[PDB]
């Protein structure tokens, strides 16, 4: 299937493409031709990946100099595996068409914990542990000692990789993570480091955001080599939250105590090093005078001189002083306090800690800790986190804020206070990506309206188009139910949350919808506490028992183990005729991680508009700062955060292969024009005024009829 | 307040944390209920060490770590010296070399004998006070004044923003 696109001719593996695919390809080609960053939305969970990859490959063939390589990022490794599968299929199709191999390379990066071949680190699954063990095995000290070949466990894979892969790079091919593990085992090399080196000469590289956003690890692999590369973020509508998380650092009392203990161990190790080997490790002082990774981005990062901290004892005392200041500032009991610049000024005044020497604290920590030949960085990780916070605060506070919480939420009195350093704008941390890369395409599904995104992230978009899925059959028939059998408002307001009548309306709607809907249904609440209250009310009444009789019921919990077990049983229930009703939370990690396909989550129920609690002070900074700068109304941003989350958690049923399914929102709030307007275009256009505010019974009847229509073949 | 207790009367440190450390030439975790016990007999003598004190050598401080208490007080005293701004020296190394010597002096004073430090500090007193020390006292006073002025300007702007949006709504 060769498509005569306006720009050029583009190959395509599958037989047919919908008109929305034509629109997507033409708009994407327009953006690439303009060579300017832009954002676009496409409904389908699958199909967008293949269309995007095919268009990018064709554009690379036409103008190889224009685009050096493609950097395609996905939320999670299980998801990016499907992307690499799609890319492998496309490459096989193109190779068959051409009749011969071409110099094209495509690979996926992942954590050493996810992929590795060392038996010692294999049993351990905790990421910091894998990082520390690998650092110990690959340490420059361990490398030098391996040169001596003394009796000590040395990781042969990295040494063999240094010997061979340095000389010879991999010719070409596509390697999934699992297949790359096998390749590393066969060749006695690192599946991780081999891909890391291939990044220098790779046409396509795929990895999650935390490999491309956080300055600590993103920069090293996203160096200026890709000066003009097509960087693409997929389903990255929750990009602001992750970009903020890449900067926010949380300091707790337990973490601070662990830091103090680690610092004591550091002092003891320094004394032992002084008595054992002093001159050779002191040469570090000379190289320092000449002049865990830094959290400072490219331009913000500075390397002039370490500062007043030039020796191990001096640096240790500096950390002692700063840790004492943080300890006392956290121990203070008072209302939540915000102080972005005042915190730095008060630190400098109270404990005599100048911001310039504080700036290089984390970098000097890395160097000095390397000198100590520590067993691993896992033990001292809390100290490195505190150092990253210490350097960040002295680095900048213009678009940041230090929040102190002597008392935690959900606890009238708790002896574990927490100090947050949550950011307020993601533009600060995502600026390097936009500036360095010629164009970035934020391709997303279920995207809340694009107009806000340029305001939140400071960039000038080239194209702003919303693509609506078009099929010969109406795959999706969304509806909103606001009126119950009692013709009573069913809004899940904070003041209306306690309403037993509203809870009863929700329970009856779920009962009837489970009675009619086929096997497999997922209901998303607004919070764990609200979900528990509704479940308890239904349990006190007889509605819950009737729901249990009609279909099996499963519930989500904060604990990941129970969540995984419940979802595993839910899948089997969906396969069998019992069916299942999975209650979950919109913010729950399960909602974002899981993907619902044919005969999975057939009818997506949304109980109440997803709104975060109006007491969490972090969102207060994040929101009022957005009001002050970029001029976004607080209510506007709050409703945007609700609609984007709802679209995220309700857009799964249309994953791909044209699998029918209905999305019912049991809240009259969605019927409001603002919510409908902010809803994604593809869902909204299907939505109509006739079914906008159906009663519970009318919604059930129309759902039954729509399921009848979708049951029959094409 | 996290300290287990005074070397002698570790009681108050358990009942209430209101007591704050008292700095002395000895460098000690002294506590007010124990300061009264020192005043009654000796009147300015460390109980165990017996170090003489002119006038009780007592000043309030707030950190559970006695080492941090001594280090912070010594740094407070030292900052009065070597306060010249960085830009006064064009040499790249000299920017932080003198700070290295300053912190070395602080660590020296914390534990080792301070006689050499005092003699050196006399030498720096004579040579630098002639011109530079008083000049940088003036400049640091100017920057303290202007930082307090700038914070009051920030808070005037925030009060005006609050009250003007309130008057927008009511108008
Ligand atoms: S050096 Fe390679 S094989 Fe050895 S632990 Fe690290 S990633 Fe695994
Ligand atoms: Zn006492
Ligand atoms: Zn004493």
């Amino acid at each position: 299937m060769k498509l005569n696109v306006d720009g050029l001719l583009v190959y395509f593996p599958y037989d047919y493409i919908y008109p929305e695919q034509f629109s997507y390809m033409r708009e994407l080609k327009r953006t690439l031709d303009a060579k300017g960053h832009g954002v676009l939305e496409m409904p389908s969970g699958t199909g967008k990946t293949v269309s995007l990859l095919a268009l990018i490959m064709a554009y690379q063939r036409a103008y190889p100099l224009e685009v050096t390589k493609l950097i395609y990022c996905s939320r999670t490794v299980p998801e990016i595996e499907k992307v690499i599968e799609e890319l492998r299929k496309l490459l096989n199709f193109y190779e068959k068409q051409e009749g011969e191999k071409l110099p094209f390379l495509g690979l996926a990066l992942s954590s050493r914990k996810n992929l590795c071949i060392h038996p010692e680190v294999t049993p351990l699954r905790f990421g910091k542990d894998v990082d520390g063990k690998c650092h110990s095995l690959t340490a420059s000290y361990v490398r030098a000692q391996y040169q001596h070949d003394t009796s000590l466990p040395h990781c042969r894979f990295y040494e063999e990789f240094d010997a061979h892969g340095r000389e010879v790079p991999l010719p070409a091919g596509i390697y999934n993570l699992d297949d790359l593990k096998a390749l590393g085992r066969r060749q006695g090399w690192c599946p991780y480091f081999l891909a890391r080196y291939s990044i220098l000469h790779a046409n396509v590289v795929v990895y999650s955001y935390h490999y491309l956003l956080d300055p600590k690890i993103a920069d090293l692999v996203s160096k200026e080599l890709a000066r003009k590369a097509v960087v693409v973020f997929d389903e990255a509508h929750n990009i602001d939250n992750v970009c903020i998380d890449s900067m926010s650092v949380n300091l707790t009392r337990r973490t601070l105590d662990r830091c103090q203990g680690n610092l004591e161990t550091l002092q003891k190790t320094v004394l032992r090093i002084k008595e054992t080997d002093e001159q050779r490790l002191r040469d570090e002082y000379r190289r320092l005078v000449e002049g865990a990774n830094p959290v400072l981005p490219d331009e913000v990062l500075q390397e002039a001189v370490p500062g007043s901290i030039r020796t191990a004892e001096h640096f240790l005392g500096f950390l002692r002083r700063l840790l004492e200041y943080v300890k006392w500032r956290l121990r203070v009991q008072h209302v939540v306090q915000e102080s972005p610049p005042a915190f730095l000024s008060g630190l400098a005044q109270r404990v005599c800690i100048q911001r310039k020497p504080l700036r290089f604290c984390a970098e000097r920590l890395r160097s000095l800790l390397h000198t100590l030949e520590i067993t691993d960085l896992a033990d001292f990780s809390p100290l490195t986190l505190l150092a990253n916070f210490a350097t960040l605060v002295s680095t900048y506070a213009k678009g940041f804020t230090i929040i102190i919480e002597p008392f935690d939420d959900r606890t009238p009195t708790i002896a574990n206070p927490i100090l947050h350093f949550s950011c307020m704008d993601a533009s600060l941390a995502i600026k390097p990506v936009f500036e360095r890369f010629q164009s970035v395409i934020i391709t997303s599904g279920t995207l809340s309206p694009l107009d806000i995104y340029p305001k939140i992230l400071d960039f000038h978009p080239v194209t702003m188009a919303t693509f609506t899925m078009t099929l010969a059959r109406v795959c999706l028939c969304p509806m909103i139910i606001g009126r119950g059998n009692d013709q009573v408002a069913i809004s899940s307001k904070f003041e209306t949350r306690e309403d037993i009548a509203v809870i009863r309306n929700y329970g009856n709607l779920l009962l009837e919808m489970s009675a009619v809907v086929p096997d497999g249904i997922v209901a998303f609440f607004t919070s764990y506490q609200y979900m528990e209250s509704t479940v308890a009310s239904w349990y006190e009444q007889g509605i819950l028992e009737n729901i249990q009789r009609n279909k099996l019921l499963f519930i989500e919990t904060q604990d990941g183990a129970e969540t995984s077990v419940a979802l595993e049983k839910y899948q089997e229930a969906c396969e069998n005729g019992r069916g299942a009703i999975l209650l979950s939370v919109a913010r729950g990690k399960v909602s974002e991680g899981i993907d619902f396909v044919h005969h999975y989550g057939r009818a997506v129920i949304m109980f109440g508009v997803p709104y975060v609690y109006t007491q969490s002070r972090i969102l207060k900074a994040r929101l009022e700062y957005l009001r002050d700068q970029f001029q976004i109304r607080e209510n506007d941003f709050l409703t945007f955060d609700a609609m984007r989350h709802a679209a995220q958690c309700v857009g799964r049923a249309i994953r791909g292969k044209t699998d029918y399914g209905l999305m019912v929102f049991a809240d009259k709030r969605f019927a409001r024009g603002d919510k409908r307007g902010k809803l994604p275009r593809w869902i909204q256009e299907h939505l109509t005024d006739a079914n906008l505010n159906l009663t519970v019974d009318e919604g059930v009847q129309v759902a039954k009829y729509f399921l009848r229509q979708m049951a029959q073949p094409f | 307040m996290d300290d287990q207790g005074c070397p002698r009367c570790k009681t108050t440190k358990y009942r209430n944390p209101s007591l704050k450390l008292m700095v002395n030439v000895c460098g000690h975790t002294l506590c007010e209920s124990c300061v009264d016990l020192l005043f009654v007999r000796g009147a300015g003598n460390c109980p165990e060490c017996g170090t003489p004190l002119r006038k009780s050598n007592f000043r309030v401080q707030l950190f559970e770590d006695p080492t941090v208490d001594k280090e912070v007080e010594i740094r407070k005293k030292v900052l009065k010296i070597y306060n010249k701004r960085e830009e006064d020296f064009p040499s790249l190394r000299e920017y932080n070399d003198f700070l290295e010597e300053v912190e070395e002096i602080v660590f020296n004073l914390t534990n080792n004998v301070d006689l050499d430090n005092t003699k050196k500090k006399m030498e720096i007193y004579q040579k630098e006070n002639k011109d530079v020390i008083q000049k940088n006292k003036l400049k640091l006073t100017r920057e303290q004044e202007e930082l307090e002025e700038a914070l009051e300007v920030e808070r005037q702007e925030n009060e005006q923003r609050r009250l003007f949006i309130q008057k927008e709504e009511q108008l």
